[PDB]
C-alpha cells in the first residue's frame, strides 16, 4: 500500500546512503535542380521557396524540366512530378539512408571500439525524513471508549499510519511530475495541437472521435506515444506504468474496463476496505496505472520501470519508517503521538537542477476536456 | 477508569453534593430529569375541573345567593355550604379571608369528591390527571482542569517530602479542583433560585440589617428564612432539604441562637455542611459570592433518584491527572468534567420550547428554580 | 441506511463521531530573455492573461518584441513551435516543490494529520405507524387461507415502517448532498446541476440511447472525484437514484445492477424492494429511491470505519411493538415505533443544506 | 395464470383477499440578495416560470438590478456561471422537510400504515364448450389415418377452453388496466396513451429497429415504474404484449424470449404456444396475448402474496367433461366446463375500468 513498484528502492542501511542507476551515454543530398536527370533509388534535396526543403527519391528517372529557370517554375515542376509520384518525400529516412551508405563506402576497419552506451553510475542520498502529528484530544479519547467501545489512540494510529503512507505516496508523484519532461509535445506532438495538453473536446486531439468512447480511446492513444517517447530517450524501453488523476483513470477505467479492478468485491460487501493506496490495474495490458490522489489539475503521466532496481529513473531507499512518537504537550496535557521516517530520494542525474522538467523516464500531459 | 474512580472517591466528597440534585451520566452530555406542576389541592381529574366550572367562581356578588348543600370553589378548592348564606355574618372584605373564617366558622366546608366506586363506575367519569410532569433534557458535560502539580526544584522538594508527597500532591490537586466546583455549584444556584419576595419584596424590599436599619441581633433574618422555607412549602410538595449562606448573610450573622456549630457530625448532616439551623437544615457555607446571600430550597428523591432539583448534576467518567514533563518540569494535569444543569421546563410553557432552549443556559434560567429562593441581605458592614 | 455509521446509540443523546478532514512565482518569460530546457516561465498574455510555459527548447525569446502584443505573438508561435508548453496550477506544485526541496530542514515541520476528527449529539428522532385493522379481516385471512392474519399485517407494517426510516434518511441525503454538475465537475456549455438526455453537451455527443446512458454513469464518476476530492477520503462508493435513472443505469454494464431476475423468471418468487439492487461499474453500490419526487441521482463515499460515512443512522429502539384493544368496537391496537435519530459529519441541519462534501446530488432530465 | 393471484374456491361465494392501499416559500430571490452556498431562492423569470435556485457560491444579485428584466439576465449569468442552480420538487421537499424537522414535535403522530388489505366475493363463475362434431368426421379419421377421432378433438377442446379462459382474464386486466404513457410517464412531445415507432420522440431519435425497439423497452421500464408508485408495492413484473410487440421486443437484449429452436429445427415439432415467451430485459416475465384486438402491451406488477396481484383468478371447477349424443342427428357430444370468476383489487366492476393501479396499457404504432 505504498505505491514504490515504479521505482528502484535499493534499501538504505545508513542515511547516505546511495543508489546506482543504468544512466545511459548518450548530410549532403544532391540537389535537384532544373534539367537534373534523376535516377530511380536516387536521392535529391529541394528546397522550395514555400514551406522549406524536402528529400525526394527517384521512382522515375525523369528530368526535371530544363527550362525551368525560375524557382518558381521549378517548384511547380517538382510538385507535378512529385504528385505523378515519381518523386517521394520521406526526411530522417532519406538521412538515415545516404548517412549509412557514406559509411559503408567510407568504413575501414581502423578501431571503432565503441563504447556500450550506458555509464551505469550512483548517487548520494539523506535519508529525508517526514512526519506527522496526530493532533488528538482527551475527551474525544476517553468518550470514544465510552460511547462505542473504540480504541481511542489505536484508531488515529491506523489514520496516522495511512496518511502518512499516503502523504509519502503523493511526494514521490510531485517529484516525478517536478523531473518529467512535458508530453505531446516534440516527437508526440500532432501537429494541430495545443502543446503539452489533451483536451477531449479537441477534435484533432480525439483523431476524429464520435462521442465519448472514442474520444477516450484517443486518450488511450496518446498515452502509447508517451510511452514511446520514453523508449526513445531512455534507450532502457517502453513506458510500463501510469500515474494520473482520478478523472483521467476513470475515463481509461470506462475502456476496455477488464483493465482495472472496480474494487466489486469492495462495493458488494459494503465498503469493505477501500484500500486507497494501491494500483488500479494495467491499461492494455501494458501499463500499470495508479491514481494521483492529490492530482492538482487533471493529468497523465508516462513513466518506464526496467525489471532492474538500477533502471528506474527515480529511487526511494528506506532506511526508517513509521516509527511511533508518543508524547502530550503540558500546556494543556493533550497528548501527542505521530510517526516518522526517513527514506530518500534518488533521481536519475539526467545532467535537483538537472531534474525539472528533464527526466527521460517520465513524460507528463496536462488533460483537459474530461 | 479504577485511577480516576478513586480520585472521584476522594474529590467528589469535597463538594456540597446535596444542595443540589445527583444524577449521573456515561454520555458526552447528561440526560436530567425532573419534575413539575403549574397550578394545590384536591383532584385534577376534568370531571373534577368540570363540576368546578358548573357551579361558581365564588364572586363577591354570588357568595350570598348560596344555600345550603350547595357547593363552590375558589382558587381551585372546592367547598360545600353549611346551611343558608355563608358569609352572610362575614364583613371581611377580602373574599379569601372571608373564605378562611368561613372554614373555621363552619358555614362552609372543605369538600372532597372522593365517592363510591359505583358512582365513578357507573357513569363512566373522567379520572385525574396527573399533577406532575416528568421532563427530561440534555445539557454538555462541561469541565475545568488544571496545570497545577507543579514539579521541577518542586520534584526535589516533593521528593524531600518524599513519605507522602506522589499521593498528596494528586490529593491537594483534588482538593483545589473540588473546590471551584463546589463554588461552581454555587454560581449555578444562586443564579437559578427564585428571589424571595413577599408585598414588593421580603416585606416592600431586601431584607436589610445594616445600622441604618436593624443592626439586632440577626433575627429578623432568621425569621425571613424560616418564611423561605415557608414560600417552599407553598409553592412546591417539599419542605426545605437544605441551606447556604454566607458568613455576612447568616452562617455567622444568625449565630446569636439561631444557628447551630455542627453539635454532631454523624446525624442528619453532611461532612461538608458548615453546620445547620435552629429551623433544621443542613447548613452550608459559599464564602466566596459578593452578594452575601441566602438560600433556601429542596432536593428530592423516588428511590434512589435524585429527580428533584433546582439544580441537577452529572458527572461522566469512563479526575483525570497526567504527568507532562515540560522540558525539566513532570506537571500533574487534572481534568473533571460534569454536567450541570437547571430544569429547562421552569421556563417552558411546552416541548417546543423547551427544544430550543438549554438548562445549562443560566441567563435563561436566572431566578426560575421554583424549588428554591434566594433572600438578598443588606448588611453592616 | 446500510451506507451510514451506525453508532447505534445504546442511549439517546446520543451522538455520533465523523473524522471530518480539518480543512505561481516562475521569473519570467519576456522579450529578450532565454528560457532553458526543463525551466518554467511566468507569461501575462494581453488577452486570456496568465499562463505558465515549460521549456522544452533553450532559446532567446525575440528580443526584439518589445510591444507587449509582439512579444504575446513570440511566446506562442514558440507555443507552437514545440518550444514551450502550458500547465498552470501543476507548475504550481512544481515551484513549492522546488521551494520546499531547496529550504528542506529538520527543524520542526511536523504536519498535522490533518483531520479534525469531531462528535456530534444528537436525539433519537422517534417515528410510528399503526396496523389499522378489524378483527374480522384477521379471522378471516387465517380461517380462509391459513394466513398468519395479523402477524402478516405486523411483517407488513414493520416493512414499512423501516421503509418510511430508510425513505428519511435518504432525503436527507439529497438535503445535505451538495449540488452536483457544478464547478470541478462542470464542462463548459453544461446546465450546472442538472443532466439532460435531450442536451448534446451532456450526452457527450451521444449517438442514441445506448451511448447517452453511458454518458450519465459518466458524469456519475465526475461527481464520485469531486467528492473523493473535498472529503479526502476516495471515490464515491454507492449511488441513490429514482426510479428512471436506476432503469438507465442498469441498461448498462449488463445486470450488474440487479432486477433481481431470478424472482422474475420463477414469477415473483419474492420483489425484494427494499435494499440496494446491485454495483453499477462495478464500482458503485446503486440503492434505489422508491420515493423520489422528480428524477435524479446522488453519488456518495463510505469508508470501512463508522466514522467516515458522512451521514449517520443510529437505531436506538428498532421495531418495537405496541399490542392493545379499544372497547368502543372491541378492536384490536397493534404497531410499531422507532427511536433512530440521524446526524452527518457537521461540516459547518441548517449547516447541512447543500454542504456535505460526501454526497453530490444531481438532476435529471430528458428520461 | 401465473401472473394473478389465485385464491381458490371451495364453494363459489367465495371469497379473495386483496392488498389494497389506503390511499414552501422559498424567499424569493432579487437584486441585492447575498445568497449564500447552499441556501435556495425562488425566482420566476418573466419567461418560462419559476424554480428554486441553489446556491454553490455566496454572491451578491446586482443591486441596480430593478428592472425585472435585468434581473433576469443577473440570475440567468450567475446560473450560467455555476452559482446558482435550478431544481423544483426536490427543493419543495428540502424546504418541508427543513420546517418540519426544525420546527418539529413530539406530541403522538401514529399514521396508519399505507395498506388496509380488503376482501371481495365471487362466484364460481362458469364456461363451456362443445365439441360440435360428426360421426364420419370420427369414422374415416380412424380409417382413412389410423387416428383415435374424439381424442384428438377432445385435446384440442380442452385447449381450447384453457386459452379462452386465459383470454377473458386477460381481456379484464386491459379492461382495468389504466392507460400508460400518460402522467407521470409521459415525454413532453408524446402522443398521449400511444407509442409510435415512426415518431423520433417516442423512439428518442432512434434510427431502424435496433435502437426504435430498445426506446420501446424504455417507455415499458418507465410504466413498470408509474405502477410502483401507484401500488406501493412495485415495479412491474410482467407483460402482456400483443405478438408484433413481442417480436418487436425479443429483437433486442439477445435471449430474453426463447425462438423454440428446437420446434423450427425439427419442422413444428410441438408449438406449446401456451407460456411466456420468456424474461424482457430479466425483468417482466413476458407472454403473447394472441388475441390482441390493435397492437399493445400492457404492464403489471405482481408480489409473493396471493392478495398482491391487483387481479385474482379463483378456480372451482376445471375440465369437467361433457359428454352424450344428440338424437336430432344422432351426433356424439363431448365438450368441458369450468367454473372461476374473478377478483379484482377495489380501487374504489365499475370500479375497475382504467382505474386498476397494478397494470398500464399502452396502444403502439409504427411497428
Amino acid at each position: 500500500l505504498i505505491a514504490f513498484d515504479i521505482c528502484g528502492v535499493q534499501p538504505m542501511n545508513s542515511p547516505t546512503g546511495q543508489v546506482f542507476a543504468l544512466r545511459a551515454v548518450y548530410k549532403k543530398f544532391p540537389a535537384l535542380a532544373a534539367s537534373t536527370q534523376t535516377t530511380v533509388g536516387d536521392i535529391y534535396t529541394h528546397f522550395f521557396q514555400e514551406t522549406g526543403t524536402v528529400y525526394l527519391q527517384a521512382s522515375v528517372q525523369v528530368t526535371i524540366d530544363a527550362g525551368a529557370t525560375d524557382a518558381a517554375k521549378l517548384d511547380a515542376e517538382i510538385k507535378k512530378q512529385m504528385e505523378a509520384g515519381a518523386l517521394v518525400e520521406i526526411a530522417e529516412g532519406m538521412a538515415t539512408s545516404i548517412a549509412e551508405l557514406q559509411e559503408g563506402f567510407n568504413g575501414s576497419t581502423d578501431n571503432p571500439w565503441n563504447e556500450m552506451g550506458f555509464r551505469i553510475d550512483k548517487q548520494v542520498i539523506e535519508a529525508k525524513s517526514r512526519q506527522l502529528k496526530a493532533a488528538y484530544s482527551i475527551e474525544l479519547a476517553q468518550d470514544l471508549r465510552a460511547v462505542h467501545g473504540m480504541d481511542a489512540d489505536a484508531e488515529l494510529s491506523g489514520i496516522l499510519a495511512t496518511e502518512i503512507m499516503l502523504e509519502i505516496n503523493r511526494e514521490v508523484v510531485d517529484w516525478i511530475n517536478y523531473s518529467a519532461q512535458v508530453g505531446k509535445s516534440g516527437m508526440t506532438l500532432t501537429p494541430g495541437s495545443k502543446a503539452g495538453v489533451f483536451d477531449f473536446q479537441d477534435p484533432i486531439d480525439i483523431r476524429g472521435a464520435r462521442w465519448a468512447g472514442e474520444s477516450f480511446k484517443a486518450l488511450l492513444f496518446q498515452i502509447d506515444k508517451e510511452a514511446v517517447e520514453i523508449a526513445r530517450q531512455t534507450g532502457r524501453g517502453e513506458g510500463n506504468f501510469i500515474i494520473a488523476s482520478r478523472n483521467v483513470v476513470n475515463v481509461l477505467a470506462s475502456v476496455d474496463t477488464g483493465i482495472s479492478y472496480a474494487a466489486q468485491g469492495l462495493a458488494t460487501g459494503f465498503s469493505t476496505d477501500t484500500t486507497k493506496s494501491v494500483f488500479a490495474g494495467v491499461l492494455g495490458g501494458k501499463y500499470r496505472v495508479y491514481i494521483d490522489q492529490y492530482a492538482k489539475q487533471d493529468y497523465f503521466t508516462v513513466g518506464y520501470k526496467g525489471p532492474n532496481e538500477m533502471d528506474a529513473g527515480i529511487y526511494y531507499a528506506p532506511y526508517v519508517a513509521l516509527t511511533p512518537l508518543r508524547g502530550s504537550d503540558p500546556k494543556n496535557f493533550q497528548p501527542v503521538m505521530g510517526f516518522k521516517t526517513r527514506y530518500g530520494i534518488g533521481i536519475n542525474p539526467f545532467a535537483i537542477l538537472n531534474s525539472l522538467g528533464k527526466n527521460a523516464y517520465f513524460r507528463r500531459v496536462y488533460v483537459k476536456g474530461i | 477508569r479504577p485511577n480516576l474512580v478513586a480520585l472521584t472517591r476522594a474529590t467528589t466528597k469535597l463538594i456540597y453534593s446535596d444542595i443540589v440534585a445527583t444524577q449521573r451520566t456515561n454520555q458526552p452530555v447528561a440526560a436530567f430529569y425532573g419534575i413539575k406542576y403549574l397550578n394545590g389541592a384536591t383532584y385534577a381529574g376534568e370531571a373534577g375541573y368540570v363540576d368546578r366550572e358548573q357551579i361558581t367562581e365564588l364572586t363577591e356578588e354570588s357568595k350570598l345567593t348560596l344555600n345550603k348543600g350547595d357547593l363552590f370553589k375558589y382558587n381551585n378548592i372546592v367547598y360545600k355550604v353549611l346551611e343558608d348564606t355563608p358569609f352572610a355574618t362575614i364583613e371581611e372584605s377580602d373574599l379569601e379571608l372571608a373564605l378562611q373564617i368561613a372554614i373555621v366558622l363552619l358555614k362552609v366546608r372543605l369538600f372532597s369528591d372522593a365517592a363510591s366506586t359505583s358512582k365513578f363506575e357507573s357513569s363512566d367519569s373522567e379520572i385525574a390527571d396527573a399533577r406532575f410532569q416528568i421532563n427530561k433534557w440534555q445539557t454538555a458535560v462541561k469541565s475545568r482542569k488544571l496545570k497545577t502539580g507543579i514539579t521541577v526544584e518542586l520534584a526535589q522538594d516533593l521528593e524531600a517530602n518524599g513519605f507522602d508527597a506522589p499521593n498528596f500532591l494528586e490529593d491537594l490537586l483534588a482538593t483545589e479542583m473540588a473546590d471551584e466546583i463546589n463554588k461552581d455549584i454555587l454560581q449555578s444556584l444562586i443564579t437559578v433560585s427564585k428571589r424571595y419576595k413577599v408585598t414588593g419584596i421580603t416585606d416592600s424590599g431586601f431584607i436589610d440589617l445594616s445600622y441604618a436599619s436593624a443592626p439586632e441581633a440577626g433575627r429578623s433574618l432568621y425569621r425571613m428564612v424560616c418564611e423561605m422555607v415557608s414560600h417552599i412549602q407553598k409553592e412546591s410538595t417539599y419542605t426545605a432539604t437544605f441551606c447556604v449562606a454566607s458568613a455576612r448573610a447568616a452562617a455567622i450573622l444568625a449565630a446569636s441562637g439561631w444557628l447551630k456549630h455542627k453539635p454532631e457530625d454523624d446525624k442528619y448532616l453532611s461532612q461538608n455542611a458548615y453546620g445547620f439551623l435552629a429551623n433544621g437544615l443542613p447548613l452550608y457555607c459559599d464564602t466566596n459570592s459578593p452578594l452575601d446571600y441566602v438560600i433556601v430550597g429542596v432536593v428530592e428523591n423516588i428511590g434512589e433518584k435524585e429527580i428533584v432539583g433546582s439544580i441537577f448534576y452529572a458527572p461522566y467518567t469512563e479526575f483525570k491527572v497526567v504527568v507532562d514533563p515540560e522540558s525539566l518540569q513532570p506537571s500533574i494535569g487534572l481534568l473533571v468534567r460534569y454536567a450541570l444543569s437547571a430544569n429547562p421546563y421552569t421556563v417552558a410553557k411546552d416541548e417546543k420550547e423547551a427544544r430550543i432552549i438549554d438548562g445549562g443556559d443560566m441567563d435563561k434560567m436566572a431566578g426560575r428554580s421554583d424549588l428554591s429562593v434566594l433572600l438578598g441581605v443588606k448588611l453592616p458592614k
